[PDB]
């Protein structure tokens, strides 16, 4: 189960 | 066996991030142990000391198309807040759900959510929703209702 990539 | 993975809350933004490794621990006379965390998306420069009891928890689950039925009004979810300069996973509560017939692309349902940290509200698709692992229970119950 893959999450979306967080961008800070 | 069943694997258990974790997510941790950063002190920099209050958002939740997948944990790649636990590197060290430290204890205090006052309690609340802390663990040094390496984040899955980032490197050593972003390593953080994290309150174990308050800011580390079992990883939230990106929802399968059919799992929209396990997202209910009143639930805490981990929701992808996507904006101009940043896009991060924040805790939110589901206020309402608009459930629509699925098609080839999967779930068409929509969820009104309220982010816990700023009380801001947003309408989101299922692809931005991560459910807490305990909701698996719900699914299991539903699975038991099927034909043999
Ligand atoms: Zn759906």
């Amino acid at each position: 189960r893959t999450k979306q990539t967080a961008r800070k | 066996s069943v694997s258990v993975e974790f997510e941790a809350k950063s002190a920099r933004d209050g958002a939740w991030y997948d944990v790649a490794a636990f590197l060290s621990h430290r204890l205090f006379e006052s309690g609340d142990p802390e663990v040094r965390v390496r984040f899955s998306g980032f490197g050593a420069e972003e390593d953080e000391w994290i309150n174990v009891r308050k800011c580390v928890r079992q990883r939230s689950l990106p929802c399968e198309a059919t799992e929209c039925v396990a997202v209910l009004p009143g639930d805490l979810i981990l929701c992808f807040q996507e904006g101009k300069d940043q896009a991060l996973y924040y805790d939110a509560h589901v206020l309402d759900a608009q459930r629509r017939r699925h098609d080839v692309g999967g779930c068409r349902c929509r969820f009104l959510v309220r982010y816990d940290h700023d009380s801001s509200e947003e309408i989101v698709p299922l692809r931005k929703v991560c459910r807490r692992p305990e909701t698996d229970y719900r699914l299991q119950i539903l699975h038991a209702a099927r034909a043999a």
